[PDB]
């Protein structure tokens, strides 16, 4: 056992009754005194260190040709100035065994994080060197915190994709399944999640060619993409994760929900791919009233009317299609539909539930689509057109299918710094840029989309840590009063930075005119509500900063109006998987599972506390399944009213709680606004 | 005071071999010496014969015999895990990592074994000399059966637990460490009915079964000396087991209610590393807050 | 054949009382009447207490005379599921329904009921009459074994199918329906048992064994239709409940290899709601023609 | 039970110690007064027949039009002038009902026999009227048999496509595979039975650009491709059948044949995959002299050599692989794979065994591409080139995958109308069109295969029948001696038939320039050796028609040499599955199985005799088991020597006989020049 370990290890071993917390910290200092120096690569100068990096295929020679090696230096001197020390063993481990570049052989480490940072940076800024300076100085100081694939593959030649999160809709043909398929298969091996609707595709015993009973239904097309997923592991490094879709009213989805039932067979059950259920507010009016539903077939519903089922409003549309006799559909209880997806969540945490209306009553760009889907993770939520891919040496018709980029400002360390604003900006450029910088050549809808939407998710973490760092209760009322106007100021300077960039470039995302903040009505909310914090702690918590009020905001829709907005999508909050852990911060939004977490890597015993964790606060650090779970979809939907995509908001249950909570939590979130919700993690 | 404890222990403890995927141990099983190999199929098979024994045999006939609805079972879940999920386990194990002529000479191995044949014509003899209504020749069962889970199982358990803690073959050690938690209970269990029966005997007759509890062990222990020898040998670590079931030989004993019979000893740390939801339906208040 | 296809469908099968909230079936007995929650309340302690003997004697005296170390598994789980599970379930049924004393009371009088007492003991004495190594006395306590699990059972059943049928006590009739599905199961993997044993007869033994089984199966039959009479004409249902028990008989049959008795006849709908060539080395010159 | 059914279960129902054959008769007449008559669809006249299939969109209206009404009313006037009656009561059944057409709800017969003939032979002629009564009495005399594609689906309009087979070529790449999984779907949707050569995909354990140990093997193509087969399975009708080929020289050769073995776990397991397995004349020499063999990575040999393993000759490269350090091998007992193999062909009948030297030391198209693969029958051996499918919005390089038509010959129908070469040159002129008529929208290089190479396959049926009826031992010499002439006089007549269309249309097929037809060295055996009948016997037989000598071969090498060939293959054999019913003819050139077949149809069972089986030729009426199956070789080798293509030849094992006895008839079959080996089937 390593001495860094041992340390590590010391900290359950309780002394006075209380976690020898501050022996991490000594943990980390043997983690580096005894590890991470006598496998450091080091080199005279960082202008040989550039060379071996750039001529052994490590980093990519065109991000760094952009500036002079004066100017790499001073962005390299500037990372090392801050002197920044990892202040948990976790941190620095997930950090040099994940993010960190090693050699060929997996022995020695070329990058630390200084150097991660700094390339991080110069990538960003694409040439200036001022502005990778403030890139540095954001990430050194931890503020904000770009995404995994952003991080680990920045300026480096043998990379994947900097996005990870790419949806896709398939239309109703063989074409389309097959096609993808292969984008599936092309994005998992870029090494993005990919995420698919399923909606369109027409119900199990539907006509081909005017042959009754032919088709195979979604769970074929489901099989066939787990089978894709498998295969395309990102060169045998990491499971293949996918993501399938299916709306609730499509006929489908007891067999969709089938595929996740333990029971199930192995010609039915997929185990790589994640499935998620699209909820319109009808479903949800069909089982509060008890009326049974029907779930419809979806090609019925596109001969009648010419659009697919996704593609209309079934709050409108139900009605028509049950009276209508041309359109087939089949009798369902939804309160037993209910029970059967709070069953599967019980059982797996699956479905991913989205709350179709939710979403789009909200949404700035429903001229261009109704937001039908999310993403893996189920905190993308963006407008998407479906693809008609034909025949070979056919045009084909691309549409529009979602990839955003991700990043997460660690709000304990933004707002410490007192610099919403600044990091929210800067954030925004380098999603831009990062966006920008992002030629998918076997995606033809993502890249599409990429070029035309500019669409860009900016996230938060650390905000449990912040809370019990400052002595506010996750689920007490200050803690919602400061979500509420720590995210309505991020997304303030965020549509800020977005219209700004939009006037710099003299150019909008595509289809903006027809958007809610072309016609001022995003912004309605925001011109007559004033969310200045109600608390005089949460005052002071913001105190050093200035927060936008209706007149400000109604600066900022002036500005839009006039100017325009670059992205079509801003914030997703994402869950910050490994991230968190390097940046030393809660992961995401969510409340922290555990007070100290347990791991074991290899045949050795790990020990992460949370950060901030001591004796003062331990209470603060309150475990998210001990807590309330209304509350926690109450600060959900409070951060979710200035989010414009989705949240990944898991839920945490207790194994003495059935299914009736489980559904009473759906239908509460459902009520409050909650746009997504993406697990049900069972203690 | 104690069966419905146990019901809900060993119905919360179920499991199948299917859920542990076993290819993980291909690498790590191909780069064992032949020697090693050979010792861990050996190993195991002598394993599968004990459970075979137990679920078709020991523990439906100490069932047969224990009056009270709970406790028979508690006896008959135990037996089900003996032959319908621990002994067919080994066989999941068996049919990734080997070949089928290796597989089917280990079980060959096992019919010709002095040892295994000993210590299942000792154990197998007592189960089938119960006599109905005759509580003595009961209590000799399960002094039998406690040797079995407690004592017997651990020469064999010696090496997965070996093997696991230096992270090798560490998915077959999982399925090891799970039939070796279900072992546990069952050898406590098995000894509290043991218990109740010896505390029903005059002090003269008590006397007597502690004589017969410690014959047998000795008996038993010299057969698994030569047992442990004849495997163990050839990997080098026949010391470090023997150490191993003289502890666990103690635990047994303590199972039964008597002192420890051994003294302690150190064991390798190595081996030491090596260890539906409720449904309500939904009202119609449950649609409005 | 058959014993590892089963093995998988049984275990897979596998669940808990727990998993079944009972509570809120209190919603819809307050509306029944006597005569409904009666009828019910026997019905239910029927089928207990034919369990109970299936549990302690009729799986494991079967499981004890079978050869086979897979089949002795299988048999030991269905042992398993009689004892932990159903047994558990019926208990947690009568617990919610009726008070401690209205369920002594009810097992009193089902215990003294005739109709009950007949078929009990018919089929305990032919699991009493075994005989070690005689498969013709096992195969006739495998035939009154399959006629308990595939149809002595179901002049109980039909009652709470008919409620859950109708979305009355339907917690209760969800936990009937898992019971149900594994007794069909256990019906049907007992019947290939019986089967095997069978084929392996003269053909004058053969006639003999099926005059056996046709001659059980009238006795047990006529003690039904007078069971069937006595609990539920006061709930007018006897006329559907013997063309259901006829239907189950010649699904019993079938498992048996038999041909059906009884006519075919539609069920009530209400209750259908609720229901290797050798391996040679080449030798060389194999190779040249 | 039905009358027809009990008369002709009276068959086994012995008078006197015989079979009553003729009963069977008297069932077909039942068959027919008491069901065809009545289910059948009578018009006033053939217009409203025709109309009424017309406008009911139940045939193709473009291929009628091309007649006039009259010449329509003649060609099936010429139909029912025969009046053909059906010998036996199965050949009616299986046409009325795998190939009669019906009504949409299937409950009546709108096609008679003579019907269906004249339907296919009006699509055959595309506007002559002649040809069409020359295709009408070509078919109605039961002379040719187009295949169950074409039969069933001529000029139909809820047809498929009128290819059987298609052969693809993957390459080894994420797009390729992709392609190749998509071009699969679509094919299979088309009806037809898709091969895909898996030799030129990297093994397990390979790197994808510098990572290594990241490749899945062809296990993880055949994965993919066997679930795109089982999600494409023609509207749920017929199973999706697909074929995989992998070199035996390939490293992943083992992993491959442990797909079909049974005790195969899930992962790996493929099942509505057939495999086969091509091995060059290197692993038999290898294996004869017991020398431990090497099986290869394919992606370090493309890497050193620019080209793939399968691509180049591996009898004079095998030995430069081995001594490449360059080159990744493993190590192998070629006579354990050869043991291998026939276990699991015993056990389950695969792998498929394609001599590849047997097949390229023949083929006539060398320059072009060897042949590396076969099809889902193994009996289609023609050039493929593989193609390069490339990233989206880049131009793919489109190779040759091969397809043929196939149509077979009845021998027995053939040799008693004394019609070979008129037979033959109609057949070719009827898969010419099939050909020209063919085109797939989905599968690039299949179009442009087809129409370059213009490859067809005629077979033949009816030897067994012909010879047992004949009086004439399967295993005699005096049947190779008929098969020799016969097949002989079938290659000549289509060769003059391939050169006469050239001629005409004054184009050959893509590349003939270089074949071996245009070099003249195809005709070298028939300049110098006479294949006329050795047995005054089989001379009889061939008596009234004139057997080529070599003068006419002569004269037909210098007309090739002047007009070149329009069909890059003209010869293929297969196995002639069900349609061999409708004929009355055995299956195929291979042996019958039985004498009388007992097949269960519905609730009732019914018997097939052979046709023409009695008590005087009862045993020359052998059946395939109790044969030696180097004698079968030694025919199948007989008429190989004639097929350009190859054959579909079945072994038929007994269950006494060990692995050892299988490889030893595999080996002979290596030695007598058989080109593939189709299934081993155990009695
Ligand atoms: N907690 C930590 N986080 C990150 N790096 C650390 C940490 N502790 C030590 N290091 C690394 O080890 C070096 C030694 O740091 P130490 O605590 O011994 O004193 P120092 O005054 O920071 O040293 P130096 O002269 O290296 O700056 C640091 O410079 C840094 O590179
Ligand atoms: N074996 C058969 N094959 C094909 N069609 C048949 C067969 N048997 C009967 N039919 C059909 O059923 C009809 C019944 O007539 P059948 O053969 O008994 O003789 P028919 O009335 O004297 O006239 P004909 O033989 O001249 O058609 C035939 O005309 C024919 O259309
Ligand atoms: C992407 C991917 C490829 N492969 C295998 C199958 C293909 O035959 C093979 C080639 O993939 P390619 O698509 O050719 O990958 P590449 O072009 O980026 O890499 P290279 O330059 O080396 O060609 O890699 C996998 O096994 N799994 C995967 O996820
Ligand atoms: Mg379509
Ligand atoms: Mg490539
Ligand atoms: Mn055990
Ligand atoms: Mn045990
Ligand atoms: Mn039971
Ligand atoms: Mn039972």
């Amino acid at each position: 056992v390593p001495k860094w370990i041992q340390l590590n290890n010391e900290i359950m071993i309780q002394k006075d009754g209380k976690f020898q917390f501050d022996k991490d910290k000594e943990a980390v200092h043997s983690y580096f005194v005894d590890y991470i120096n006598q496998n450091t690569v080091f080199f005279h100068n960082l202008k040989e260190k550039l060379d071996y990096l750039v001529e052994n295929q490590y980093y990519e020679e065109e991000f760094l040709s952009l500036y002079s090696f004066e100017d790499i230096k001073e962005v390299f001197k500037t990372a090392y100035a801050k002197k920044f020390r990892f202040p948990s063993f976790m941190s620095a481990f997930k950090f040099y065994n994940d993010y960190a570049l090693k050699t060929n052989d997996k022995k020695k480490i070329l990058e630390r994080y200084e150097d991660r940072i700094s390339i991080v940076a110069l990538f960003f800024a694409n040439g200036d060197t001022e502005k990778a300076k403030e890139y540095v100085n954001l990430m050194i100081n931890q503020e904000y915190q770009p995404s995994t694939p952003t991080f680990l593959n920045a300026g480096r030649k043998r990379r994947g994709e900097l996005v990870s999160c790419f949806l896709l809709e398939v239309n109703d043909s063989l074409n389309d399944i097959s096609r993808a398929i292969d984008i599936s298969m092309q994005l998992s091996k870029l090494g993005g999640g990919v995420s698919l609707n399923l909606s369109k595709l027409r119900a199990k015993g539907e006509a081909i060619k005017d042959v009754e009973n032919a088709t195979k239904g979604v769970v074929g097309v489901m099989k066939l993409l787990d089978n894709a997923f498998r295969y395309a592991d990102q060169m045998g490094q990491r499971q293949g994760s996918g993501a399938a879709y299916l709306n609730i009213f499509h006929r489908d989805i007891n067999d969709f929900l089938d595929t996740k039932k333990i029971s199930a067979d192995e010609d039915v059950r997929v185990k790589t791919l994640s499935i998620g259920v699209v909820i319109p507010d009808k479903f949800v009016e069909l089982a509060r009233e008890d009326k049974a539903a029907y779930v419809f077939y979806p090609h019925t519903i596109y001969k009648e009317y010419g659009q697919h089922m996704d593609e209309m409003d079934m709050n409108e549309m139900y009605d028509k299609f049950v009276d209508n006799p041309r359109v087939k559909k089949e009798k369902i209880n939804p309160r037993k539909l209910l029970e059967k997806l709070a069953m599967l969540r019980s059982e797996s945490g699956y479905p991913y539930i989205m709350f179709q209306d939710n979403v789009n009553k909200v949404h700035a760009n429903n001229h261009i689509s109704k937001v039908k889907f999310s993403n893996l993770c189920s905190e993308v939520l963006q407008a998407s057109q479906v693809s008609s891919y034909t025949d070979y040496d056919e045009e084909d018709e691309i549409g529009l299918d979602i990839s955003c980029n991700l990043g997460s400002l660690n709000i304990l360390n933004v707002m410490e710094h007192k610099s919403i604003e600044k990091t929210v900006k800067l954030a925004t450029d380098s999603l831009t840029h990062v966006s920008e910088t992002t030629d998918i050549r076997n995606a033809p809808a993502v890249r599409r989309a990429n070029k035309a939407m500019k669409s860009i998710g900016l996230g938060a973490m650390n905000l449990h840590g912040y809370l019990a760092q400052n002595g506010i209760a996750y689920e007490s009322p200050e803690a919602r009063d400061f979500a509420n106007t720590f995210f309505m100021m991020v997304n303030f300077y965020s549509i800020q930075r977005s219209a700004e960039i939009a006037k710099e470039k003299g150019e909008t995302f595509d289809q903006y005119e027809g958007s809610t903040y072309a016609t001022g009505e995003y912004f309605d909310k925001y011109v007559s509500t004033d969310f200045s914090p109600k608390y005089e702690k949460i005052a002071n918590l913001f105190e050093g900063m200035h927060i936008p009020t209706t007149e400000d905001w109604k600066k900022l829709k002036a500005f839009v109006a006039e100017h325009g907005m670059y992205h079509s999508y801003r914030l997703c909050i994402a869950p910050t998987g490994s991230i968190s852990y390097v940046q030393s911060s809660t992961a995401s939004v969510m409340p922290i599972m555990e007070r100290i977490e347990e791991r074991t890597y290899g045949n050795s015993k790990t020990y992460y506390p949370m950060p901030g964790l001591a004796s003062n606060n331990w209470f603060f650090y309150k475990e998210a399944y001990d807590m309330d779970m209304f509350k926690v979809v109450d600060m959900i939907a409070t951060i979710q009213q200035h989010i414009d995509q989705g949240i990944s908001f898991t839920l945490f249950l207790k194994d003495t709680m059935t299914t009736r909570d489980l559904n009473r939590i759906d239908l509460y979130a459902h009520h409050r606004g909650i746009k997504t919700i993406y697990y049900a993690r069972t203690k | 005071d104690f069966t419905q404890m146990f019901y809900n222990q060993n119905v919360k403890q179920f499991w199948l071999p299917e859920e542990i995927a076993l290819n993980g141990d291909l690498l790590t099983w191909k780069y064992l010496g032949k020697n090693e190999q050979d010792t861990y199929m050996k190993v195991l098979a002598g394993l599968t014969l004990l459970d075979t024994e137990q679920g078709n045999t020991g523990m439906p006939i100490v069932a047969e015999h224990v009056d009270g609805h709970q406790r028979k079972a508690v006896l008959n879940f135990m037996a089900m895990m003996e032959n319908a999920v621990h002994a067919k386990s080994y066989s999941n194990i068996f049919m990734t990592l080997a070949p089928t002529e290796t597989i089917n000479e280990v079980f060959e191995w096992v019919k010709q074994n002095k040892y295994l044949q000993k210590k299942a014509q000792m154990i197998v003899g007592l189960y089938k000399a119960i006599q109905k209504d005759d509580e003595i020749s009961l209590f000799k069962a399960m002094v039998a059966s406690v040797y079995l889970e407690s004592f017997l199982f651990y020469s064999g358990f010696y090496y997965p637990l070996y093997f696991y803690g230096q992270g090798k073959l560490m998915q077959s050690g999982e399925i090891i460490n799970l039939i070796l938690r279900d072992e546990a209970i069952h050898g406590v269990y098995v000894g509290l009915l043991a218990q109740e029966i010896y505390n029903k005997q005059t002090e003269e007759k008590k006397a007597e079964l502690r004589e017969f509890a410690i014959d047998l062990l000795n008996q038993l222990y010299e057969n698994e000396l030569e047992y442990t020898e004849d495997l163990y040998d050839q990997v080098g670590l026949s010391h470090d087991v023997k150490k191993f079931i003289r502890y666990n030989a103690n635990k047994a004993l303590m199972n039964l209610g008597f002192d420890p019979y051994f003294e302690e000893e150190d064991i390798n740390p190595i081996v030491l590393n090596g260890l539906k939801a409720t449904v309500e339906p939904l009202k119609d208040d449950d649609f409005y807050f």
